[PDB]
């Protein structure tokens, strides 16, 4: 489902359920997640 | 952030008017009124549009969070 | 405060000391070193003699001013010519000022915090202040550069009223954005337990539910979906036995979750962005999620006109009303003409004389305190354009096509939206505890009553005399 | 036939033709400003006056008023046919001076 | 006549205390504007004596 | 082209405000505890 | 006829709360008080509430 | 009443048309047309790709009004409504980006297209001859071939600045060779869309239908459309000299000019005057000249957005406004 | 510890917004506050055809309902889990619903800082777009509406008997006067003055192609008016602008509206000192009005709206009812509107200008008044002057030069109104109603003049000076507190202090004001209360207790 992005070195990384929860390249300690793969409609007016 | 696509009062499209406006700024060099004046527009509107804009999103790409 | 020392028949500052002050070197406390400026006290001051000018110069001075509009402080030098207004019309834009929306800062899409709005198409005011070059304002401004016509128009604008243009609107004048933050925290308590997160629960071919189809595989709300009412964006369960203290021992009760989720409740859908796991600092997991909400200006919205002008939106009228100036020009609001007199707002009037004679040769203008751009010159710019003199155009009415009887005052306007919208104003109550129309809980020092009947309010019906309304309510 | 788009309103008008009134739904100023200068230019009618009573809706009240003879239901058709004549003069007036040039 | 209301009652008497402090309260609101058509003001003048 | 007096003057204020800033009634104080 | 309806019309109808309807008629005009300094008296001689 | 109008100096008087039959005591000025085929006529001054200037003479307010009213809404026009996105990673927010691509004019015939029936459910309203399908697909890529200096983001960046001509039109449905004639393009491709950056990527499809320009600003058709009485300048009691040359400085040069080697001046192309009576404050001009503007005569300006030609619009407006009054006169009158 | 307390249910709380085509009467809700709001109905005869459908179409369509209470209490159903069609169908006589709030049911409307009793009135209901409580502008001046983002509370009765109790001796129409006085206190406003002085200006004339759109502008299409022969014909048929004020009183034949008032409207000139007539005045002045026709005299703030017991509408309301005087009001509310929009009336930096004539007398009379009280500055320090009695030698000193300066303002601030043109914005805004006076022109456009804090002028605010740009012991006017500049010339600096002072004194005294909005008017309430006339023409307190034995001496009611 690609469930991590870092916020510094931004590398696509994903592990599962308490795993020692940080990055495994750069060490930082917080993580974002990545945009949905789904379709999500939208009005342009 | 970005120039708009249509000035708000008529409609005229005016972003069609920003990198020609930049590029008659640096090279060719002229005062703003009479380089925005031979680029289009007559009218003082939407001739506010390229004249009091602020280019936020050059700034805004400096935090970059998809690469480092 | 710094000054300037006289020596008993003029400055000591001369010509050839500023010659080098804006070419490099000699910059300030190298004038105090040299004796030509110094800090006066307030009670010091007072054995001192100052002059506001250079051509006042009496042997019987000691001390002369730098600047006179030193006495605005930073947000009230926002204000263009404020030597023109009366006083107290200067000191509630210093209230208005700081509630306008806009640019925050360079890095306002890289934070988390709890409410913050932004504006779509920010612009540069049209007439700047020699103190908001200083502050950097400019680089990020908030507000708006309408185009006014101010006249009496469809009798939507009776007292601190304006009217808006639709397809004006339409093209972005004043979308703004709200961004607001749900935090959650994963607790370890005592005795050896957590509170997971999870779901993904189906019911008759339906990937999700409806209640649940904003979340993942995780159980947090993904970026790019909407959410509405009820359904959950963060799926949160703790467990049901381990809230006291049971000293740990080795049975197997650790299968019972009583799920509490954070639900999203309000009346116009909102959008997920962003959403942050943390590992803090005494090993503690911490879920930060933001959502963003889309508004447009509508009826209710209030808007200021950088001179304590402040007033709501009446109605947006249509883009074939709004008379057209033969060239072409549509209104974007109209303003009321009768806020003038009581107000004494003449400061505003200049704004558009020197905004509209500043658009054409492309030179934004100055309207800083006791000085700025002479009304005189600018007029002469205005006329030889093909303009009127003092800004009055001539209208063609939209209703009806025939001309205008009186000619119309037309020009830029450096509007700015502000707080205190009538969405998240609009609260409501019928029956019992926990009303179905909530505002958002951001009053902060403004509790004005409420839903309530108060002892002022109980006294108008005994003057009416009506005794079964007293019972009712 | 559309009985919706336009009817007659009961408690504003007086018998026998004089002094109709007239609702018209999904209009604006366009129509009502161009059908109020047509039957104003017909000598029989000499009050016609159209009106909007709320701007959120699309309702238009217009009033024809006579003297005699003329059932205001008629001055109404006789002022909505000059219109077709009106626009079939500015069409072909403009048509010849883009092909003629 | 003084401004005093209980400096008329100890020397004039009750009547003659109600009778000064409809016109005392109907001296400092006429010097502003603001009628408020003197059966109010005797109402008042009656209540408190 | 020329430099005047009562003009220049006005230079005095941000030569003052690049030295020593705005907010420097915070930064100050803190910097001399 | 209008002499007499308009008099017979205006006395005070039993039931009014005429007590409320004072009250609430002098505290409203004494809502709109600035500081209004002024003088009972000839060039600034006293200085009267 | 009381020709050609007068501007004075702090008012505008004889606003009204009136020439009805009740003005005055004789019927004058009945409907006649007869009268009115012979009185109006139109000039023409240019007519351009994109801007059409014509003349209105002998006509009322009223229906030009009119005209100009519904060139704006009631055209329809083509515009994007809904947009569906794919990982949209830039800096710019779905609604931003959203609301941008309908703000574009497209160039094609809006009556190749049919009306959106808002009844029917969501795989339904969309069809072959009611959508116009539009797909960009841009990804930012770093340029391997750098610079001695990091200058602009133009170079060292692949692609990095989206326009309007990549808004790709997909052939749709079945009818893919209706529009293999003309293919839908935009009215000007360089519309500044997005800006982008390495690991940024732009993905979507835009459902582009036909819609009238009073629902929303995105569907009008016209980017102006206006007009302007002709001014007049009556000049009396011929002075000249010295006062002569001051009575140009005042105007723009091309609406008065004084005469070589003769006698006093006089009035040249009073068309290009735009009105300021600025020559109605000075006190040596007071009685001797005369400001207005003539009430008949109307200067149509048309700059349309690029969707059709301006000389289209005002026929399928004088069409639009001629066919809401025959609809109405074939209605019952219902009680 | 005598804050507000008790919380009532079935109640709301909105911005507020502008509406002139609402009437009077009523409150326009939107559709989204009012479909929480119920008002619980029971069945009977009368309406069993409306409550099916009204259940069938369910809460969220608009005519609906929300909840249901049997005769013989089941539970409170509510009408959205279940329960459809055949629901609506049994509906049994002693059945209570809570339908949906609708077109023309009776609501209280309701402003927080309540001063007097008319801050709670009663209004009928409208079902509109956008989220705001709109109402009409001739009923915001009893609520002190301003309305630039201001909420309003909004409360409906919940029974069938305190429902009656605010439409007919609470609502709009049966309060159209103050008690305080009997004067009209709700009434005509703002820019529905300036467009009636527009047309009963003598220079307006009007036409068949104007008159008609003018009269169905002001009733909205459906009113049969009959047309007057016009004020001028042969050459051309025209209408007076004061035949339009003269029609709408008195639109027809069917209309019993007969008024025949006169009186003086504002700011006037005697006609020639010596004629008996009190309307040959050199301005339009005296007004006629006999038999619903106006004779003479523009309708201003004084004739026409707020005001005194000379009124238009006081004199429909005394005369012919409370229910013409309603409709007279939205005639004109709605007339206005449509007309000043169609006119045009702008203000502009053209208005405010001197134009070059009274800067000379700026300049030449300023001079003498500075030359008269500087001659007292120089006799100041030659011992004593001439005290006057009534203060000491020191107080005779600043009530002289107060005196001086305050004349000078008014001598300056009267030529300027004579050189101003007509056909400009504030000057016809002092000359009617609405906002502006002559002192806001002259200040504006004159002089502005002796900013004063405290009743005296500005004290010292160093040690024997005020500023520190002027001499010690210098009572000159330009350093203690008279301004010299207009505010289309520009302030100097310690002029711009001086102006400042003396605006954030009357800033803080309003603020500060809030807090006191009730102190008063309630420790009166708290022995004025218990009071009430019985049936033998006797106020009496609530233990039978007398205290006066006819009200007022006469037992005359002040509103009446
Ligand atoms: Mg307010
Ligand atoms: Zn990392
Ligand atoms: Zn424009």
């Amino acid at each position: 489902t690609l469930k991590y992005i870092c916020a510094e070195c931004s590398s696509k990384l994903s592990l599962s359920r308490t795993d020692a929860v940080r990055c495994k390249d750069c060490g930082h300690r917080i993580l974002l997640k990545a945009r949905t793969k789904r379709l999500v409609q939208f009005e342009a007016r | 952030m970005i120039v708009p696509v249509r000035c708000f009062s008529c409609g005229k499209v005016v972003g069609d008017k920003w990198e020609s406006y930049l590029n008659l700024l640096q090279e060719d060099e002229l005062d703003e009124g009479t380089a925005l004046s031979r680029l289009g527009l007559k009218r003082y509107c939407c001739r506010r549009m390229i004249l009091t804009h602020v280019d936020l999103i050059e700034k805004f790409l400096r935090y970059n969070p998809l690469e480092k | 405060r710094p000054l300037i020392i006289v020596s008993d028949g003029q400055s000591r500052v001369k010509d050839i000391h500023l010659r080098k002050l804006l070419d490099g070197e000699l910059d300030f406390d190298d004038f105090l070193k040299l004796g030509l400026v110094e800090y006066l006290d307030v009670n010091e001051e007072n054995d001192s003699y100052i002059a506001l000018y250079e051509k006042d110069i009496v042997p019987s001075m000691t001390h002369l001013e730098i600047e006179p509009f030193t006495i605005l402080g930073a947000v009230a030098g926002l204000i263009p010519y404020p030597h023109h207004n009366q006083s107290p019309r200067n000191t509630y834009q210093c209230a208005m000022g700081k509630q306008a929306i806009g640019a925050i800062a360079y890095n306002q899409f890289k934070r988390i915090d709890t409410l913050l709005y932004l504006m779509t198409y920010p612009q540069q005011p049209m007439v700047k202040t020699k103190t908001i070059e200083l502050i950097d304002y400019d680089k990020l401004p908030a507000g708006q550069n309408a185009t006014v016509a101010v006249m009496s128009y469809s009798g939507y604008d009776i007292e601190d009223a304006l009217v808006l243009n639709k397809s004006s609107i339409d093209r972005g004048f004043g979308r703004c954005e709200t961004r607001r933050k749900t935090t959650t925290v994963l607790k370890r308590y005592a005795n050896h337990t957590q509170d997971i997160i999870g779901g993904m629960r189906v019911d008759e071919n339906g990937d999700p539910i409806w209640q649940h189809q904003s979340l993942g595989p995780d159980g947090l709300g993904e970026v790019g979906m909407k959410v509405q009412s009820g359904q959950i964006y963060i799926n949160k369960s703790v467990p049901t036995n381990s809230a006291d203290a049971p000293n740990p021992n080795n049975v197997n009760v650790q299968t019972q979750y009583r799920e509490a989720p954070v639900i999203y409740r309000g009346p116009e859908p909102s959008h997920i962005d962003q959403v942050m796991m943390s590992v803090s600092d005494n090993d503690q997991a911490l879920i930060k999620v933001l959502l963003r909400q889309n508004r447009r200006p509508e009826l209710g919205d209030k808007f200021s006109s950088r001179h304590g002008q402040k007033g709501v939106c009446g109605i947006i009228v249509k883009q074939e009303d709004m008379p057209f100036n033969d060239q072409g020009i549509v209104p974007d609001i109209i303003m009321n003409p009768h806020g003038f007199p009581s107000r004494m707002t003449v400061g505003k009037m200049i704004e558009l004389i020197s905004g509209k004679a500043g658009v054409l040769n492309g030179t934004l203008e100055y309207g800083t305190c006791f000085g700025g751009s002479k009304l005189e010159d600018m007029s002469k710019i205005l006329v030889d354009q093909g303009f009127n003199y003092s800004g009055k155009d001539m209208l063609y009415s939209g209703i009806t096509g025939e001309c205008l009887q009186a000619y119309i005052f037309f020009g830029p306007i450096y509007y700015q939206k502000l707080k205190h919208m009538v969405l998240d104003k609009m609260h409501a109550r019928a029956r019992g505890p926990r009303a179905v129309l909530t505002r958002q809980p951001t009053e902060g020092r403004s509790r004005d009553g409420g839903l309530r009947l108060g002892e002022m309010e109980r006294d108008c019906v005994i003057a009416y005399g009506a005794s079964q309304l007293l019972l009712e309510r | 036939p559309d009985r919706e788009k336009i009817k007659l309103l009961t408690q504003a008008t007086s018998e026998d033709g004089t002094s109709a009134s007239f609702q018209i739904v999904e209009e604006d100023h366009t129509l009502g400003n161009a059908l109020r200068y047509v039957i104003m230019k017909n000598p029989d009618v000499e009050f016609c006056g159209y009106s909007i009573p709320h701007p959120s809706e699309n309702l238009l009240n217009i009033r024809i008023q006579t003297y005699g003879e003329t059932t205001a239901v008629d001055a109404l058709q006789k002022g909505l046919k000059d219109l077709m004549d009106l626009c079939d003069v500015v069409e072909s007036k403009f048509t010849e001076k883009i092909k003629s040039m | 006549t003084t401004n005093h209301v209980l400096e008329v009652f100890s020397v004039l008497g009750i009547e003659a205390a109600r009778y000064s402090i409809i016109r005392e309260i109907n001296y400092t609101m006429s010097n502003h504007g603001m009628s408020v058509d003197p059966r109010h003001i005797q109402l008042l003048g009656d209540v408190m004596t | 082209d020329e430099i005047n007096t009562a003009q220049d003057k006005w230079h005095l204020l941000p030569a003052f405000l690049k030295v020593k800033g705005l907010v420097k009634q915070h930064l100050d104080s803190f910097n001399y505890f | 006829e209008i002499a007499l309806f308009k008099y017979r019309k205006a006395r005070l109808e039993p039931g009014t709360a005429i007590g409320a309807i004072g009250a609430q008629s002098i505290g409203e005009p004494g809502t709109q008080m600035t500081l209004k300094t002024f003088h009972f008296a000839g060039v600034a001689s006293m200085n009267v509430t | 009443m009381s020709n050609i109008v007068g501007i004075e100096y702090n008012r505008v008087t004889n606003t009204t048309s009136t020439d009805f039959p009740g003005f005055s005591k004789d019927a004058e000025n009945e409907w006649n047309v007869e009268k009115f085929k012979k009185d109006f006529e139109v000039n023409i001054s240019s007519l351009d790709a994109r801007e059409a200037n014509f003349d209105l003479i002998n006509i009322d307010t009223s229906i030009a009004n009119a005209f100009r009213r519904i060139m704006i809404s009631e055209v329809p026009s083509v515009a994007a409504e809904y947009v569906y996105f794919f990982n949209n990673t830039s800096v710019i927010q779905d609604e931003v980006l959203a609301h941008r691509i309908g703000l574009v004019p497209l160039k094609v015939d809006p009556d190749m297209l049919t009306w959106v029936d808002s009844n029917l459910p969501d795989d339904e309203k969309f069809t072959d001859e009611n959508t116009i399908v539009l797909s960009l697909n841009v990804k930012c890529t770093r340029n391997p071939d750098a610079p001695k200096g990091s200058t602009d983001p133009k170079e060292l960046y692949n692609n990095a600045h989206v326009y309007a001509r990549d808004l790709k039109f997909e052939p749709q449905g079945r009818q893919s060779t209706t529009f293999a004639d003309c293919p839908v393009v935009p009215a000007d491709p360089d519309i500044l869309l997005a800006k982008l950056r390495p690991g940024q990527e732009i993905s979507l499809k835009a459902h582009c239908i036909l819609g009238i320009g009073g629902d929303h600003a995105k569907f009008s058709p016209v980017s102006t459309a206006s007009y302007r009485l002709l001014p007049q300048i009556n000049i009396l009691q011929p002075i000249k000299g010295e006062s002569a040359r001051r009575f140009q400085k005042c105007f723009p040069p091309g609406v008065i000019g004084i005469d070589e080697g003769s006698d006093e001046a006089y009035v040249k192309d009073a068309r290009k005057d735009t009105v300021s009576r600025e020559v109605l404050r000075y006190e040596e001009f007071a009685d001797k000249v005369k400001l207005g503007r003539v009430r008949n005569h109307f200067i149509f300006n048309v700059e349309s957005a690029g969707a059709m030609t301006p000389e289209e619009i005002f026929f399928k407006s004088v069409r639009i406004l001629k066919n809401k009054a025959e609809y109405l006169k074939n209605c019952p009158i219902t009680q | 510890g005598n804050l507000s307390g008790k919380r009532v249910d079935f109640s709301g709380r909105t911005v507020i917004s502008p509406d002139p085509n609402l009437s009077i009467d009523e409150v326009a809700v939107p559709d989204r506050v009012a479909k929480v709001l119920t008002y619980p109905e029971k069945v009977t005869r009368y309406n069993r055809h409306k409550l099916q459908e009204l259940i069938v179409n369910g809460p969220n369509v608009h005519p609906g309902a929300n909840y249901l209470l049997k005769r013989n209490e089941d539970a409170r159903r509510n009408l959205r889990y279940g329960d459809r069609m055949k629901l609506a169908k049994n509906l049994q006589i002693g059945d209570v619903v809570e339908r949906h709030l609708e077109d023309g049911d009776v609501v209280l409307f309701n402003r927080q800082p309540s001063l007097h009793r008319l801050s709670i009135l009663s209004h009928y209901a409208k079902i509109r777009p956008w989220r705001t409580f709109r109402l009409n502008e001739c009923v915001c001046t009893p609520y002190n509406a301003d309305f630039d983002g201001d909420e309003m509370n909004l409360h409906v009765p919940q029974t069938e008997e305190a429902r009656a109790e605010a439409i007919n001796l609470m609502g709009v129409k049966n309060n159209l006067l103050t008690p305080k006085s009997g004067e009209p206190i709700i009434a005509a406003t703002q820019d529905f003055i300036t467009g009636s002085y527009l047309i009963s200006h003598k220079d307006s004339f009007y036409d068949r192609a104007t008159l008609t759109q003018l009269l169905s502008m002001m009733s909205d299409g459906i009113e049969h008016f009959d047309i007057p022969p016009p004020a001028i014909m042969k050459p051309y048929y025209l209408w007076t602008g004061k035949q339009v004020f003269s029609l709408l009183i008195k639109p027809n034949h069917n209309s019993p509206v007969v008024i025949n008032l006169d009186a003086k409207n504002k700011v006037f000139v005697p006609p020639k000192s010596k004629s008996l007539p009190n309307e040959m005045s050199q301005n339009d002045g005296f007004v006629i009005i006999r038999g619903s026709q106006i004779l003479s005299g523009v309708m201003d703030k004084s004739v026409l709206g707020d005001g005194k017991k000379h009124s238009v509408f006081y004199t429909i309301l005394r005369d012919y009812g409370p229910q013409e005087a309603a409709n007279a009001m939205n005639r004109m509310a709605k007339l206005c509107a449509r007309f000043l929009g169609n006119r045009g009336f702008s203000i502009g930096i053209n208005d405010v200008t001197p134009a070059d004539d009274l800067k000379q007398k700026k300049e030449e009379l300023v001079e003498i008044a500075y030359h008269k009280c500087d001659e007292l500055i120089t006799l100041f320090n030659k011992g004593e002057l001439e005290t006057q009695p009534g203060c000491n030698e020191e107080q005779t000193l600043e009530a002289k030069i107060g005196g001086l300066l305050s004349k000078v303002r008014e001598e300056v601030g009267d030529v300027c109104i004579n050189e101003l043109d007509n056909w400009n914005a504030p000057l016809i805004m002092a000359t009617c109603g609405s906002k502006g006076s002559t002192l806001n022109v002259s200040q504006m456009v004159a002089v502005v003049g002796q900013q004063i804090i405290s009743g005296n002028r500005v004290p010292d605010g160093f040690q024997d000076r005020s500023l520190p740009h002027f001499p010690k012991n210098s009572k000159t006017p330009q350093s203690k507190g008279f301004v010299r500049n207009s505010f289309f010339s520009g302030l100097s600096p310690p002029e711009f202090l001086f102006h400042a002072i003396s605006g954030r004194e009357g800033l803080v005294d309003t603020a500060v004001k809030t807090a006191e909005t009730g102190y008063m008017s309630r420790r009166l309430m708290k022995s004025l209360e218990d009071l009430s006339c019985q049936y033998d023409n006797t106020v009496r307190t609530s233990a039978n207790g007398i205290v006066q034995f006819t009200y007022g001496g006469d037992g005359l009611d002040p509103l009446e």
